[PDB]
This record gives C-alpha cells, sequence and structure tokens, in this order.
C-alpha cells in the first residue's frame, strides 16, 4: 500500500488546501 | 453500478441519540445587502460520521417546540467533500441560508433549524445524524459529463462534487470528463463560493464550466430575467447534445420551484428536435441521468 | 535591515492575557515506524495575530505548576506561512514534537489537542528569523527534527502561494536531517515544491540511522553538507547568501566541523568568517533544548 503521509495536506493535488475554510463574501 | 455507492452509510445516528458535534468555524458568506443570509460552517465529527458525497446530515437544534418535545431534525446537504474542508476526515460541513420572511399578516417567521445553526458560535455543540440518502451520489465514471444545475444552497453538494473532482488526489478516482456548473442567485451580493470555483476554473479550464444566473441583475438579450433556466437557454444547442449522451448525468438541488422553470425550456428543447421532454425525462431518470433533490 | 522587519509585530499577546485561539486540526505526522511522535496542529487566530515567516508563537499549556500557578509559556516556531496554511490570515501551524526525558508538559498538552478546544497563545515573538528582503537571495536552510518549522513557513511562501510584492526568483536550498526515513516531517510538501520548481530549490534530506556516506559514516545533516562542501563554500562566499539553522542545540557543532575544512582551502578561519556573516544578517541561527 501506498506509505503513510509525513505531511498534513497529502489529501490535495497541490499539497495544500485549495482554500479557506472561513469563504470569502461575494 | 453508475453511481459510488461502494459500502454507502446511512443512520449511523438517529435523532434518539445524536453524534455530539462541536462548531469549529461559522461565516457568513454572502454580503451585507443580499435578500436573504447565508452561512458556511464546519463541525467537528472526530470522524465517526461516515458520510459522501452527495449526502445530507439532519441537525436536531437545541430547545423543545410546543409541545414539550425535541424539535424534529432537519435535513442539510453536505457542502463538503467525503474528508472535509480541513483534509483531515474529521469535519463536515453546511451551507445554511437563514429562513426569515414576512407573512401577509406582518408577521415574521423565523426557521427554527436555520436561524440556530446561522447562530452557532465556535465552541458551541450541535446534534447530528445520518447520513441520510443515496439520491445525490456522483457518477461513478471518471470521463462522465455532470451537468449540475443549482439555485441557493443547492450549491451544496455541488460544491462537495467539485471539491473532490478537481482539489483532491484519489487513487480509484481522477475526473477527466466535463463538468458543467450553473448557479442561480438573486443577486450578485448572494454569490456563494465563487472564489472557490474560480480557481478550479483555472486549474482545469478544460473540464470544468462555470455559469451564475443572477436574476435580479443579469437578463438575456431579450431583457428576461436571468434565472438559472434563461441562462441554460444560451447554451441550449450545446447541452441539448450533451443530454442525448449516456454519459451525461444532471443533477438539481435547491428550492423546490427552480424545477418547473428548467422543465419550460427542457420542453422547448426538445421540441425542436422532435422529442417529448417529459417523456425524455422519465427515461434519463430510470437511467439514473436526472437526479433531482428540491426542498421547499 | 536585510530581512523583512517592515511593520513588524511582537508581543501583542503577553502571558498576562493570551490570546485564547481554539484547535482547528491536530494530525500525526510521523510515521508509525518512527521512534518518536511529532504532530502538525492548526488553530484558529480571527486574524488577531499578525505573524510572519519566521517568527514563533508562545503557549501557555493548560494547568498548574507545583505551586499552583499557570505554566510558563513554552515558544514554538510558526510552521505556517504568514496567511496560514488556508490562506485566509486567520490560523497559524506548529509542527511539535512529544518530549519525553518525565513528560515534558507543554509539548504532550499540544499534542492531546483536540479540534475544538481552546489554547492560549502569546506573541508573536522573535525578529532573528526573518527572511531576507531580496526576492532573488540565495536561502540555505538547515533543519533537524522540528527545526524544519520556519523553512516551512518561508517555503510555503516562496512556493506555494502568488504575491504581488513577493516573487522568489533566487535559490533556496533545504537541509533536513532526521533519525528515520519515518521522521522526514513535511517530505511530500517539498518533494511537491521540487516539482513545481526545479530550478530555484534544491532538497537533501539526511536520515542518519539509514543513510552512510562512501566512507561508511552515518548521514547527519553535516555528513550530507559535506558531499557539496565545494558548492556551499562558494555559496556561502556570495553577500546575497542567508543561511538559516533550527533544530536541537548540539546541531551546530558537527555542521562547523565540516565548515572549518571548507574555509580551511581559501586560506579562512571559518569560526571568525561565521562571525562575519552572523553580523551581516547572513548566519541566523536558531537551536533550542
Ligand atoms: C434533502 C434536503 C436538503 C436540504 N439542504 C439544505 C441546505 O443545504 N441548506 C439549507 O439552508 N437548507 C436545506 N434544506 C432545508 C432545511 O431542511 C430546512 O427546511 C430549512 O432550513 C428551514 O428550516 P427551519 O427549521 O429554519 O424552519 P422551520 O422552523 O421548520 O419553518 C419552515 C416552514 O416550512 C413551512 N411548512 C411547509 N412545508 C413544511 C414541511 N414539509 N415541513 C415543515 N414545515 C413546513 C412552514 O410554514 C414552516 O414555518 C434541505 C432540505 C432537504 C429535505
Ligand atoms: C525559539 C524556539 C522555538 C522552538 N520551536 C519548537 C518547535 O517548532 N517544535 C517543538 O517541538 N519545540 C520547539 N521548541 C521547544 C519548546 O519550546 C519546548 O522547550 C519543548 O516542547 C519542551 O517542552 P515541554 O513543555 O514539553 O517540556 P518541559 O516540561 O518544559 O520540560 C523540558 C525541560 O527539561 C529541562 N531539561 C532537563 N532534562 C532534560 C532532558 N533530559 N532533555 C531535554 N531537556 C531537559 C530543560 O530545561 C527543558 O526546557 C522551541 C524553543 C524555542 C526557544
Amino acid at each position: 500500500k501506498t506509505e503513510q503521509p509525513l505531511s498534513p495536506y497529502t489529501a490535495y493535488d497541490d499539497l495544500k488546501p485549495p482554500s479557506s475554510p472561513s469563504p470569502t463574501k461575494p | 453500478s453508475k453511481k459510488q455507492d461502494e459500502n454507502i452509510v446511512v443512520n449511523k445516528f438517529k435523532p434518539k441519540e445524536p453524534y455530539v458535534g462541536r462548531c469549529l468555524l461559522n461565516t457568513k458568506i454572502t454580503g451585507d445587502d443580499a435578500p436573504g443570509e447565508t452561512w458556511h460552517m464546519v463541525f467537528s465529527t472526530e470522524g465517526e460520521v461516515p458520510y459522501r458525497e452527495g449526502q445530507s446530515i439532519g441537525i436536531v437544534p437545541d430547545g423543545i417546540d410546543k409541545n414539550g418535545k425535541p424539535h424534529k431534525l432537519r435535513l442539510y446537504s453536505i457542502a463538503s467533500s467525503a474528508i472535509g474542508d480541513f483534509g483531515d476526515s474529521k469535519t463536515v460541513s453546511l451551507c445554511v441560508k437563514r429562513l426569515v420572511y414576512t407573512n401577509d399578516a406582518g408577521e415574521v417567521v423565523k426557521g427554527v433549524c436555520s436561524n440556530f445553526l446561522c447562530d452557532l458560535k465556535p465552541g458551541s455543540e450541535v446534534k447530528i445524524t445520518g447520513p441520510v440518502g443515496k439520491e445525490m451520489l456522483m457518477p461513478k465514471d471518471p470521463n462522465a459529463t455532470v451537468i449540475m444545475l443549482g439555485t441557493g444552497t443547492g450549491i451544496a453538494p455541488f460544491r462537495s462534487f467539485l471539491w473532490k473532482m478537481f482539489f483532491e488526489k484519489h487513487e480509484d478516482y481522477q475526473f477527466n470528463g466535463l463538468a458543467w456548473l450553473f448557479l442561480g442567485v438573486p443577486t450578485s451580493s448572494s454569490l456563494l463560493y465563487k472564489e472557490e470555483f474560480e480557481k478550479m476554473k483555472e486549474k482545469a479550464p478544460e473540464n470544468f464550466r462555470l455559469d451564475f444566473a443572477v436574476s435580479r441583475e443579469q437578463v438575456n438579450d431579450k431583457g428576461e430575467k436571468m434565472y438559472i433556466q434563461t441562462r441554460m437557454a444560451q447554451y441550449a444547442e450545446e447541452l441539448w447534445e450533451l443530454l442525448k449522451k449516456d454519459n451525461t448525468f444532471v443533477y438539481m438541488c435547491g428550492l423546490k420551484g427552480m424545477e418547473k422553470g428548467i422543465d419550460d425550456i427542457m420542453v422547448s428543447l426538445a421540441a425542436k428536435d422532435g422529442i417529448d421532454w417529459i417523456e425524455y425525462k422519465r427515461t434519463l431518470k430510470k437511467a439514473e441521468q436526472w437526479n433531482v433533490e428540491v426542498y421547499l
């Protein structure tokens, strides 16, 4: 199986959160 | 199977014994001048709620009703992908519209659960039930054409779909089809998550199409209000051709009634091609290609 | 100063009245097979803690000291860039190793934190490890263990973010020393950066218990640096080269040893040369424990 992640955001293509969890208003 | 229903789960938690989560973040995502307020909230789940894209969770708001019984649960489409907005699989997010309106008698009605949710502050507890539903699960085909038609909070399941499709890396799923999102809202101040969708558009310009329909502002060439169906009509040719393909899946979510306007445009589209939309829709529905989740 | 200290903020919050943040996430980033545990955690700050790359924040762990008074604060290098992991300037991240020597108070309190719980934050603290202003400078980062924290902060701003006022186009070289491969903190993030900016980022790992040089010696950070002796020395002779070192106190020794050999070739005394670099803001050290 794939090795255990050594980074917190390996679930994302860019290895970082894609956007803020406190979305910007229009 | 045509949908991602591998080992799906529902009702792990019931209103009798809900999962007690905590609000981590709660943000108003609509402009101060929007007709109503819509909030994006993130709740901790400790990874105990096994939900997937397209499902909903029930919320039992605090308090009691007129007859001294706990409030009945209200359902909310999950706005986050299965792994949550943090990517750690320990949270769930909702896109909630604060229900407030004045009736003919001049009495203001404040919805119990929606106001409870929008009033939640970081640290407060929230009673969660579910997961709930299977009607809006994603297509299994990673090369499918996915047309998403939403109004208002109906954007929720589509945000869930899109985060998995364009931001996440999965061993068993690599989307390379065409996702087309149509979102109808009354004002520009009512646009939801636009910044997020624009990022997706820049990341995958050939696999994602994005169209907003701001009904109280925009109009077509004839001067008609830009409802979701009005925007769809501007791509009549393109959409009709996609609808005739077996790998095209349509999803509709939002306020009940949006369905009527869409049927009107579809009846015309099919007719020009010598087809009876009402019957064609039945065909699509049985083929799992016309998925609807609308609410009053 | 040659560093990014414009409108810098320090000591906005004091231990007497800390900023109360909330834990958003806390994940163990070391593999199960690692001998110890290191956790990556994110706290919400409501944007009230205006820190920048290279600074630290203090944490007053919950509980009481032997006299029933609040615990003294412990400092932690911020592992996130100024805008934070979520790019909204509303969060801060730490890279914490569970300490046992008795159980360390603050490190274990932090690694035990669950999403939703409150954490007392002080600071920001520090000006020593700030980034160079020159966007085309050579930035050499030498870290061991959690010492990787400020460098993750640096690298995120350099390669994971877009800034109208800052476009890094120099050379960033990271050396990270750890005991095992299961202890290579943030490995995937750095490899992604290397794939993204192959000409502006160099990456070298030194796994002491698994690697050895051509002489059969354990691969410590200095042991790996020695393989690029010529290159590093040439870079150290340039005025736009800034070196940063962070991690456990003691890592300095081994590095000086290999350095004496380098400077020696050019008839230069390392210890004094390093001193001139330090006073020129080009040799910045932050070691602890
Ligand atoms: C599958 C599904 C997904 C949903 N997703 C979302 C979402 O993502 N975001 C979001 O904001 N909302 C969503 N909703 C709507 C949500 O469930 C609540 O109905 C809404 O928030 C109003 O709730 P309330 O408790 O605030 O109002 P209430 O206090 O319950 O008042 C609602 C009003 O409905 C009227 N009435 C008419 N029909 C009914 C009925 N069938 N049941 C009870 N009362 C009725 C009454 O006049 C009442 O005052 C969803 C609903 C469903 C079924
Ligand atoms: C600028 C700066 C940045 C830092 N950044 C980080 C970081 O990014 N990540 C991180 O994990 N830590 C970092 N630290 C270390 C952190 O501040 C704490 O010292 C560490 O977590 C131990 O804390 P504790 O509260 O758990 O231990 P404590 O309860 O305070 O016990 C540790 C104390 O034991 C004493 N000493 C006695 N015996 C031993 C022994 N056997 N081993 C070691 N010390 C001994 C020392 O005085 C030491 O301070 C940083 C320190 C500084 C000054």
